[PDB]
C-alpha cells in the first residue's frame, strides 16, 4: 500500500492520515466492522497494534507507550458484569511537552471513556519510573477518542481542552465498578457515589486500582515478517509461521497476559483472540496488500488471509482456527477442514491460484504448545446433491455432508436467528431446488450401471404449508422422496406416486425428511425404506396427501447456453437474454409450485442452477464487492461506511493463457404485481449505478478491465414464460474498470 | 476426504505385512497414495467387497520393493473375478486409468448399452438414432468425468471408438493430466532413443513453484528411470530453483531413497552451488516434518538430514544455519524436531542413544561456531520447544526442560 501506518499517524496526531489509512485497512478486512462491539474486540485490536509497533520499527524507543484496560464492570441496570472496556493509551517522549492520550471503545458515550484524574496520576507515575526528573508543569495533555459502532460509523475525535479539575473526568469505568462493589449496590449513580465518603485505606486502594503498563520492545524485530508470508512456497510459509511469526504473536500475548486476564469476568476469548491477531496484521497494512477473511459467526472462529505486495497471483493462503477451550491440535483439524473447502467459505481463493494452503490451530490460553501448523491441498467445490441423496440411503455420514452442503452455501450476510427464519428457509429450499432441478447427470449406481433421473416437485394442497417436496425417480432403480419443511409444517400422509412409470420389479420408495428447527439447525432424519413401489401404492390409498405432482422439464439446454455465456459471449446482451429466456421456460410450468415467494427464493434458485452447471466455475451469492466512505478546539471526524454487495457474481477459473475471469454480476429483484415491476426495475438499475462507482473491489478479481452487470426482475404475476424473468431490452452493461 | 475414507484407508493399510518394517512402512504409504487416487471408487465398499482388494494387495506380485507394480496391479484390478471373489470395482474406470487397452472399449460398450436401454424409445422424437446414441454416449462420458478428467481419455466421442495415441503425444498428455499410471504406460511405448529426454521433460515441467502432492509419484517414477543423473542435473539447472522443487516435493511424500540417490549423485559425486542457503534450510526442516509424521521412517529421515546438513559442499550453509540472530536460528525447526523424535513415547525404537548423540553433536556445533551467541541460542531453543506444537509431542509436557537438561549435560 501507500499509507503512513495506522499507529504512526495516530501517535503524530495526524487524525486525517490515520483516517485514510484505517479505511484502507477496512478494505482489507471486509468483515471487521461486524464485530467491533463484541466484547473487547476493538480495544484488544488497538492494544495489539500499539504493543507490536516498536518491534515493527513503527515507533522509536524514545516514544514510550503506556496503556491500561479500563473495564466497564457491572452494568447498573441488570447487575451483570460486562465484558466490554475502554482501551486507554498514552504516548510520551522525553523532550516533547505534548502527551497524547487515546481512549478507544466502540461508542463515544461508553462508560468512563474519558481519562480520569486517577488515571492521569497513574500514568504520570509510570512515566516517572523511567524519567525520574519529570516536571509535570511541562506536560501538555492532548486527549483523543477513537470509536466505531453500528449502518456503521467510525469517529476520530480531538477532545476540547478543559481547565482545572474538569481537565480529567471524575471516575473511569473501573473506578465506578470498584465503588459499586465496595458499597454493595450496583445501581448507585455517579452522583450518589460522589456523596459517599471513603476512609484513607479505601482511597489508597482505589488509587492503585488504576495503573498503567509500559509497552516495552522485545529482542526481536518483526519488520520483515510479512515478507516471510508473501511467498508461493508452502514449506517456506509453514516454516515461518511455525517459528518466528506465531512464536512472536503468542509470546507477546504472554507478556501482557496479566493485564488482559485480570479485572474482568466473562471475557470473550474468541473475539479478543481474533482482535489481537488482527492488530498484528494491521501494523503491516500500509505496506502490503493483505486480504483478511473473518468468519466469527456463532459456532465459527476462522480467519483466512493472504499476504502479497500487490500483483502476485499464486501466494499461499493461511487458514487459522482460533480455539478458546479445545487444545490447538483439535483446532488444527478444524482449520485443515476449513482450508480444504476454502472455495465454499472464503473469497481468498479468488485472489490466488495456489492449490496449497497452510492451516493453523491456535489457542492463546495455552502456555505449552499454543499453536500447531500443517499444510493441505485446496479441493474443488463440486458437490452432487441428487447423487449423494441416493448414496445416503445405505451409507453413514452422507447425511452430514448433505446438511453441510446446504448450510455452508447460505449467504453469510443473513444471520441464522428466529427473526430471519423465513430468510434461511427460502435460501435452503431455493438452493436445493436449483441444484436438483438443473443437474443434467444421470444416477450412477454402485454396481456398474447408470440410469437417468426423472425429477418431480409436489405442490401441497395447503398453500401456507412451508415444505419443499421433490421426487427423484431413477429408471430401473429406487425412488427418493425429499422433504425440506419448516418446524410447523409436519404432516401425516404419503405422496401419491401413481403418475410415475415404474417398470422394474425391485423399485423401492425412500423418504429423506429434512426439518429446519426453531434453532435454525437442519435435522435430516434417517432415510426410510417405504417398501416396494406397488406395495407402497397399494397401501396409503387412504393416506395420500392432497396436492399435485409436477414433472421438472428438461434443462440440458441451460448448461450449453451457460457455457457460451460465461466464455465467448459474456459481453453480448443477446446471449444473456437467451439464457434467462430458457430459465424462464424451465420454471414457468412449475412457478407456482416451487413458489418464488421472496428475493431470497429467486436468488437461491439461480444460485443452485449456476452451481450445478459446469459453467460458471464459481458463483457467489450476496458477494461483498467493497465499501464506500462518506465524511461528515475540538475536531470531530465522522465517517459513514456503506457496503456494496452483488446479488450474484459469476466467475471463470483463471487459465494459463486466459487470466480474465469474465466477472458477471446480476442484480436480482422480485415483483409481486404489475405495479411493483416498474419500481423494481428502477431500484435494480439504481443498484447497478451504485456498483459502477466501485472499482477497487473488482480489480483483484479479474485480470481484465471490464465487469458485466445486468438488472434482473422476477415477474411473479407473469402469464407467459416470455415475461417471467424481466431482462433489459435493446451499452450500460459493461463497467469499465479504471485502474488509474 | 470423508470420515469413511479414513476408515477404508486404515483397513487397506492393516493388510500390509512384511518382515522388514522399513519395507512395510513404505508399502503402507503406497496404499495411501493409491487410496487418494481411487477413493471415489471404494468409498462405500463394505468388508465383503473390500476382501477383493485385500487379496490383491496381499499378492507379492503386485509389489516392487516399496512401490506398487502398475502392470500387475492393473491386470488384477480389471479381472472380473479372482479366486471365488467377484471384482466389486467399476472395471471401465480401472482399465482406463491403468491403460488396459484390450478391455477399455468392451467394458465401456457394456455401460453404454445398459444406459441406452433405460431411455424410452419415444423420449426424444426430434433426434435421430445417430443423434440419440451420441447424446447417450456424451451423457455417460460426462457422468463418469465427475470422478476425474482422465476418464474420457480413451473413448472417442464421435465414433465411440477406442482412441489411439502416439507414444510421445500420450506421454505429454498424461504428464499434464497428473496421471501416474498413464505416464508410466506411455513411457514404455516410447522409442528407446527418446526415453531419457521425455522423462527429463516431465521432471522439469512438474518441478515448479506450485507443485502438488499428486505430482510426487510421477517425479519419483521419472527420476528412478533416468540413467544419466548427472545430465539430468544440468537440464534441471536450466530453470531457476528447479533442483529445489524436485527434491522438496519428493521429501513431502517420503520418497527418501530417491532423494538420497539424488543427494549422493549431485553433492557427494568451484564455488558454484546447486541450491541456496534457503533451499538448504527448507530441505532439513521439511525432512524433520515428515520424520515426525512417519515415525517408522525416522531412521531414513535422520540419515537424509545428516547427509544434507553435513555435506562438505555446504559447510558455509551449515554454520549460517546455527547463527542465532534477531532472536531466532534456522536450525530450530530441525533440532527441535529431533529432540521431539528422540523423546516420543508412542513407539518402540531400538536406537534412541544414537538419536541423543546426534542432538548433542548438533548443539555442540552451534556452540562452537558462535560461543558468544550460545546463551541466546539456548534461550531461543527452549522458547521454540515450548510454544510450537508438533506431531509426536507429548501433550502437557514441558519440552523446554528437555533442552535445559541437554545443555547442562554439555557443561
Amino acid at each position: 500500500s501507500n499509507g503512513d501506518g495506522l499507529i504512526r499517524s495516530l501517535v503524530d496526531g495526524d487524525l486525517e492520515g490515520f483516517r485514510q489509512g484505517f479505511e484502507s485497512f477496512l478494505d482489507q478486512c471486509p468483515s471487521f466492522l461486524y464485530h467491533v462491539s463484541a466484547g473487547r474486540f476493538l480495544p484488544v485490536f488497538f492494544f495489539s497494534m500499539f504493543s507490536t509497533a516498536h518491534d515493527a520499527n513503527i515507533l522509536n524507543a524514545n516514544e514510550r507507550v503506556y496503556f491500561r484496560f479500563d473495564n466497564h464492570g457491572v452494568n447498573p441496570r441488570n447487575g451483570e458484569n460486562r465484558n466490554t472496556a475502554n482501551l486507554k493509551v498514552a504516548v510520551y517522549r522525553d523532550g516533547q511537552q505534548v502527551v497524547r492520550c487515546y481512549s478507544i471503545s466502540d461508542r463515544p458515550n461508553s462508560d468512563g471513556l474519558r481519562f480520569s484524574t486517577r488515571e492521569r496520576n497513574a500514568l504520570v507515575q509510570e512515566i516517572r519510573r523511567q524519567n525520574p526528573n519529570l516536571r509535570e508543569e511541562d506536560l501538555n495533555f492532548e486527549q483523543y477518542k477513537v470509536c466505531m459502532h453500528g449502518a456503521t460509523v467510525f469517529e476520530v475525535i480531538r477532545e476540547k481542552d478543559r481547565q482545572g479539575r474538569d481537565k480529567f473526568a471524575k471516575y473511569s469505568a473501573s473506578e465506578v465498578h470498584f465503588l459499586r462493589q465496595l458499597f454493595r449496590n450496583h445501581r448507585l449513580t455517579i452522583k450518589e457515589i460522589e456523596g459517599r465518603q471513603l476512609n484513607q485505606n479505601q482511597l489508597r486502594q482505589l488509587g492503585r486500582s488504576v495503573n498503567f503498563t509500559r509497552v516495552e520492545p522485545g529482542q526481536q524485530r518483526i519488520d520483515n515478517f510479512m515478507e516471510m508470508l508473501a511467498s508461493n512456497q508452502r514449506q517456506d510459509v509453514r516454516d515461518s509461521l511455525r517459528g518466528d511469526i506465531l512464536e512472536y504473536v503468542t509470546d507477546t500475548y504472554n507478556n501482557y497476559r496479566a493485564q488482559i486476564e485480570n479485572n474482568i469476568e466473562g471475557r470473550s476469548q474468541k473475539f479478543e483472540s481474533h482482535g489481537f491477531l488482527l492488530g498484528f496484521l494491521a501494523n503491516f497494512s500500509h505496506r502490503y496488500t493483505i486480504g483478511v477473511d473473518l468468519d466469527l459467526s456463532p459456532r465459527n472462529s476462522h480467519v483466512a488471509f493472504l499476504v502479497r505486495h500487490q500483483v502476485e497471483r499464486e501466494n499461499i493462503p493461511i487458514v487459522i482456527n482460533l480455539a478458546t477451550r479445545a487444545p490447538p491440535y483439535i483446532a488444527l483439524n478444524r482449520a485443515r477442514s476449513h482450508a480444504e473447502r476454502l472455495h465454499v467459505f472464503s473469497f481468498i481463493p479468488i485472489h490466488t491460484e495456489s492449490r496449497n494452503t497452510v492451516c493453523v490451530g491456535l489457542n492463546f490460553n495455552l502456555n505449552l504448545d499454543p499453536f500447531s501448523v500443517d499444510t493441505v491441498g485446496l479441493q474443488q467445490d463440486r458437490f452432487p446433491l441428487v447423487q449423494r441423496l441416493f448414496e445416503c440411503l445405505e451409507n453413514e455420514g452422507i447425511r452430514e455432508n448433505i446438511r453441510d452442503f446446504l448450510l455452508h452455501h447460505l449467504p453469510a450476510e443473513i444471520p441464522r436467528n428466529a427473526e430471519n427464519y423465513d430468510r434461511i428457509f427460502d435460501c435452503i429450499t431455493g438452493f436445493a431446488f436449483g441444484n436438483s432441478a438443473f443437474d443434467r447427470h444421470p444416477l450412477e449406481l454402485e454396481e456398474e450401471d447408470e440410469a437417468p433421473i426423472t425429477k418431480y416437485i409436489f405442490r401441497h394442497g395447503d398453500e401456507g404449508l412451508r415444505c419443499l417436496t421433490m421426487v427423484f425417480h431413477a429408471e430401473g432403480s429406487d425412488i427418493v422422496i425429499l422433504h425440506i419443511r419448516a418446524h410447523d409444517a409436519q404432516q401425516q400422509g404419503a405422496i401419491n406416486l401413481q403418475t410415475l412409470n415404474v417398470n422394474g420389479n425391485d423399485v423401492h420408495v425412500w423418504e429423506v425428511s429434512c426439518t429446519l428447527n426453531n434453532q435454525l439447525e437442519l435435522d435430516i432424519d434417517l432415510p426410510n425404506d417405504l417398501g416396494l413401489y406397488h406395495d407402497y401404492q397399494n397401501n396409503n390409498a387412504n393416506n395420500f396427501l392432497a396436492g399435485d405432482l409436477v414433472q421438472v422439464p428438461n434443462t440440458e439446454n441451460v448448461h450449453n447456453t451457460l457455457n457460451q455465456v460465461v466464455n465467448d459471449g459474456w459481453k453480448n446482451i443477446a446471449q444473456h437474454r437467451g439464457l434467462f429466456q430458457e430459465i424462464s421456460g424451465a420454471l414457468m410450468p412449475l412457478v407456482d409450485t416451487i413458489n418464488v415467494n421472496s428475493e431470497d427464493k429467486f436468488r437461491s434458485i439461480l444460485h443452485g442452477t449456476f452451481y450445478a452447471s459446469d459453467n460458471p466455475y464459481k458463483v457467489l451469492a450476496m458477494y461483498k464487492v467493497g465499501q464506500t466512505y462518506s465524511l461528515k478546539g475540538e475536531r470531530v471526524i465522522l465517517t459513514r461506511i456503506t457496503e456494496q454487495r452483488l446479488d450474484l457474481l459469476l466467475l471463470r477459473q483463471p487459465r494459463e493463457n486466459d487470466l480474465d475471469t469474465h466477472p458477471i454480476g446480476y442484480v436480482l429483484r422480485l415483483a409481486n404485481n404489475a405495479e411493483e415491476v416498474g419500481q423494481q426495475q428502477n431500484d435494480a438499475r439504481q443498484e447497478i449505478g451504485r456498483l459502477k462507482k466501485q472499482h477497487r473491489g473488482f480489480i483483484p478479481i479479474t485480470s481484465g478491465n471490464e465487469v458485466v452487470l445486468f438488472p434482473i426482475v422476477f415477474n411473479r404475476d407473469a402469464h407467459e414464460a416470455g415475461n417471467l424473468i424481466l431482462f433489459p431490452e435493446g451499452e450500460e452493461h459493461v463497467h469499465r474498470l479504471d485502474r488509474h | 476426504e470423508t470420515k469413511k475414507q479414513a476408515e477404508v484407508l486404515k483397513k487397506l493399510q492393516d493388510v500390509i505385512k512384511h518382515t522388514d518394517r522399513d519395507i512395510a512402512a513404505g508399502r503402507k504409504l503406497a496404499i495411501k497414495r493409491w487410496v487418494e487416487t481411487y477413493i471415489e471408487y471404494i468409498k462405500y465398499f463394505k468388508d465383503d467387497k473390500l476382501e477383493f482388494l485385500y487379496n490383491v494387495f496381499r499378492d507379492e506380485g503386485c509389489w516392487l520393493g516399496t512401490r506398487l507394480n502398475n502392470t500387475v496391479l492393473g491386470q488384477k484390478l480389471t479381472e472380473e473375478k479372482i479366486g471365488e471373489i467377484d471384482n466389486p470395482l467399476r472395471r471401465y474406470g480401472m482399465a482406463s486409468r491403468y491403460c488396459i487397452t484390450g478391455k477399455i472399449h468392451p467394458l465401456f460398450q457394456k455401460r453404454f448399452e445398459s444406459y441406452r436401454n433405460k431411455f424410452p424409445p419415444g423420449a426424444f422424437d426430434g433426434k435421430t438414432e445417430t443423434e440419440f446414441g451420441k447424446y447417450v454416449r456424451n451423457s455417460l462420458l460426462d457422468s463418469i468425468k465427475r470422478k476425474g478428467p482422465v476418464f474420457d481419455f480413451w473413448i472417442d466421442r464421435e465414433s465411440g471408438e477406442l482412441k489411439k495415441y502416439d507414444a510421445v503425444e500420450g506421454f505429454d498428455s498424461t504428464v499434464k493430466l497428473k496421471w501416474s499410471e498413464g505416464v508410466e504406460y506411455f513411457y514404455n511405448q516410447l522409442e528407446e532413443k527418446d526415453k531419457e529426454k521425455k522423462l527429463t521433460e516431465a521432471i522439469v515441467a512438474l518441478s515448479r513453484p506450485q507443485s502438488v502432492k499428486r505430482d510426487a509419484p510421477i517425479l519419483d517414477f521419472c527420476v528412478r528411470n533416468i540413467g544419466d543423473k548427472d545430465t539430468l542435473l544440468q537440464k534441471l539447472l536450466q530453470k531457476d530453483k528447479g533442483v529445489y522443487f524436485l527434491l522438496a516435493e519428493l521429501i513431502e511424500s517420503c520418497f527418501f531413497d530417491t532423494v538420497h540417490d539424488l543427494v549422493q549423485c549431485w553433492c557427494y559425486k568451484c564455488s558454484d552451488k546447486i541450491f541456496s542457503q534457503r533451499d538448504y534450510e527448507l530441505f532439513l526442516s521439511s525432512l524433520s516434518d515428515v520424520m515426525l509424521k512417519n515415525p517408522e521412517l525416522s531412521v531414513q529421515a535422520r540419515s537424509l538430514i545428516m547427509e544434507i546438513w553435513k555435506c562438505e559442499r555446504f559447510a558455509e550453509y551449515r554454520e549460517t544455519s546455527v547463527n542465532t540472530s534477531n532472536y531466532t536460528v534456522p536450525i530450530k525447526s530441525v533440532l527441535g524436531e529431533l529432540i521431539i523424535n528422540w523423546k516420543r513415547e508412542d513407539v518402540c525404537k531400538p536406537d534412541r542413544e544414537i538419536e541423543k548423540e546426534e542432538i548433542l553433536d548438533m548443539i555442540s556445533f552451534a556452540k562452537g561456531c558462535f560461543p558468544e551467541k550460545f546463551d541466546l541460542f539456548k534461550e531461543v531453543m527452549i522458547r521454540n520447544l515450548r510454544l510450537c506444537g508438533r506431531e509426536g509431542k507429548r501433550k502437557g509436557v514441558d519440552y523446554g526442560k528437555f533442552a535445559e537438561e541437554l545443555f547442562l549435560q554439555l557443561e
